[PDB]
């Protein structure tokens, strides 16, 4: 048998639940259960092996079980330490994560797997409570996502329009996560108030690791005015209430700002 | 003359641990490299870096006092996608150059369905995949820049489709890819303990033992219920013997002792004054052995 029949036969065969209980359960002369000819044949070759089998499907599913932590360690560090200190049933949500999620085994690709995660938890029932650690989630799934949108990367237009930059996003928020941010200590434990408050995810440098800085208002404006590449014009008419074209009193002090934090890219 | 040649006698290294730097007696035991596990310290593939940025930092610290050599696990690279899109190639492969690792080591198994741990499962030892891996292994190694070993593993179950030894599918191998080999003694000894018809001495003989540049000396595994961990999980006398036999026989580059993390527990703290002190006590014994046979 070509082995790669044989994996393909394992990835299945370690990803359905049903399908590994009818090894445990019984051996028939009528094709097994749910089972090829040639996957039979693969099978057979275990069939004295049984036991061993089973461990390694038990080993398997339990590696995947921490490979969940990896991932929310790897993005999203901070929602980690909060579900940690409140003692949120991890080993169950990842059973519950994986089982949903047809046992899926994401390997290298840790940020889809930390955003699908994220979307999973903030469904969860036993977290529909603590609505403050629900927004942190969300915060650090937009982190996820700065760190997605950087492999292919679009394209740089390098034009005369005020444009945004692939390295930054921005979260409005509806509590006040900064408290959690300084004191990574109270992460989940404490109750916040609800203040929307604009955070900046953005990386310095493509090798470094990203940061979270808070802009306000006006500048959080400009920066969803540079929604898509806007001219200088364009971009002063949208946000001015008057509609003037020319730059109002904060605007090119705050669009500095964005482009020191590598959010926007100014017209050359 | 290859282009790849087995690098000069380095030494005796360890693996990286967080913890054996705490309390490993550096200006008294002689210790020039460390084994850096390359899926530990690269970034997410769904993401544009290839090192973590945490990690960098690390690297370069110990990198001045240790030469620091790549051990590959997890990467694809006997997978059956295309080499270009596995781990090893856009994330490993780079990290090595980062480390200037002088060898990078391999696993031959699949890195999907495979813990290098507790549950491993082999290559088909057959034909087909001797001139499949081959071929990967040859792009591979011109791909990392230098010379690329692969690690005999340790199974519970022989993969379906066998049509020769272990020890021929690995020597087949390297004399068509014209890769290196890195031997872990524990891996033969726990498949000549577990496995029925493992001959060790076949073994030993089938293998082309001048193609060796680094060697795995490593306690006893736990894994649950089998008999491997007899006394303690350090390293076994029998894995000791096939020390002494590489060298009789061969000369290798290196040979690395392993933490493992989690290992051996006791009642007590501990059953010795320190297991920490026992890698002392085996590194020592590791470097006699070594310096025993010093073909100099």
């Amino acid at each position: 048998e070509a082995e790669q029949v044989w994996k393909l036969w394992r990835r299945v065969l370690r990803d359905e639940r049903l399908q590994a209980q009818l090894f445990s359960a019984t051996d028939a002369t009528h094709w097994l259960s749910g089972f090829s000819e040639s996957e039979s044949k693969i099978l057979s070759v275990y069939a004295q092996q049984f036991d061993r089998v089973k461990w390694f499907v038990e080993n398997y599913q339990f590696r995947l079980v921490n490979s969940f932590l990896n991932a929310l360690e790897t993005g999203a560090p901070l929602s980690l330490r909060a579900l940690l200190h409140i003692n949120v049933d991890l080993n169950a949500q990842s059973k519950a994560f994986l089982r949903d999620r047809q046992w899926r085994d994401y390997g290298p690709q840790v940020y889809t797997y930390c955003e699908d995660v994220l979307g999973f938890l903030a469904e969860a029932d036993e977290l529909q409570g603590y609505p403050e650690i629900l927004d942190l989630m969300r915060l650090e799934r937009e982190s996820v996502r700065l760190y997605r949108g950087l492999v292919d990367p679009e394209s740089l237009p390098a034009d005369n329009r005020y444009q945004r930059t692939s390295m930054a996003r921005l979260y409005e928020t509806r509590f006040a996560l900064s408290g959690w941010l300084r004191q990574k200590d109270q992460l989940g434990l404490t109750r916040l108030p609800e203040s929307t408050e604009h955070v900046l995810i953005y990386l310095p440098t493509l090798q470094a690791r990203h940061k979270f800085t808070l802009i306000n208002a006006q500048a959080a404006r400009l920066y969803n005015c540079l929604e898509q590449p806007q001219s200088a014009a364009g971009l002063f008419m949208l946000i001015n209430s008057d509609s003037a074209s020319v730059p109002g009193s904060a605007d090119l002090a705050l669009l500095d700002r964005l482009e020191q934090l590598n959010a926007i890219r100014k017209p050359l | 003359m290859p282009d790849f040649v087995k690098p000069a006698p380095i030494g005796v290294g360890i693996q990286y641990n967080p913890e054996i730097l705490d309390w490993f007696p550096f200006e008294d035991i002689q210790v020039d490299i460390l084994e850096i596990l390359l899926d530990n310290i690269m970034a997410p593939m769904d993401g544009p870096q290839i090192i973590k940025p945490s990690a960098q930092a690390m690297i370069e610290r110990l990198g001045q006092k240790f030469t620091l050599l790549a051990h590959s696990n997890y990467g694809c690279d006997f997978g059956f996608s295309a080499l270009e899109e596995t781990a090893a190639v856009q994330r490993h492969v780079p990290l090595a150059k980062m480390l200037n690792s002088p060898w990078v080591a391999n696993h031959c198994f699949y890195g999907d369905q495979s813990w290098l741990d507790i549950w491993s499962s082999p290559i088909q030892f057959s034909a087909a995949e001797v001139a499949r891996c081959a071929d990967r292994a040859q792009s591979l190694q011109t791909l990392y820049g230098m010379p690329l070993a692969h690690e005999n593993a340790a199974y519970y179950l022989e993969c379906p489709g066998a049509e020769m030894r272990e020890a021929e599918f690995l020597a087949r191998l390297v004399q068509r890819s014209g890769t290196f080999l890195h031997l872990d003694l524990h891996n033969i000894y726990t498949n000549h303990l577990n496995l029925k018809g493992f001959d060790l001495k076949d073994y030993m003989d089938t293998l082309p033992l001048d193609k060796v540049i680094s060697v795995h000396l490593a306690g006893g595994s736990w894994h649950g219920g089998l008999y491997h961990d007899w006394h303690d999980a350090c390293v076994p006398e029998p894995v000791w013997d096939l020390y002494e036999d590489l060298l009789s026989r061969a000369q290798p580059s290196a040979v690395i002792l392993e933490y493992q993390g989690q290992a051996h527990h006791a009642q007590t703290r501990i059953m010795d004054a320190s297991d920490e002190s026992m890698i002392v006590r085996d590194v020592q014994r590791a470097q006699a052995i070594w310096s025993r046979y010093n073909r100099h």
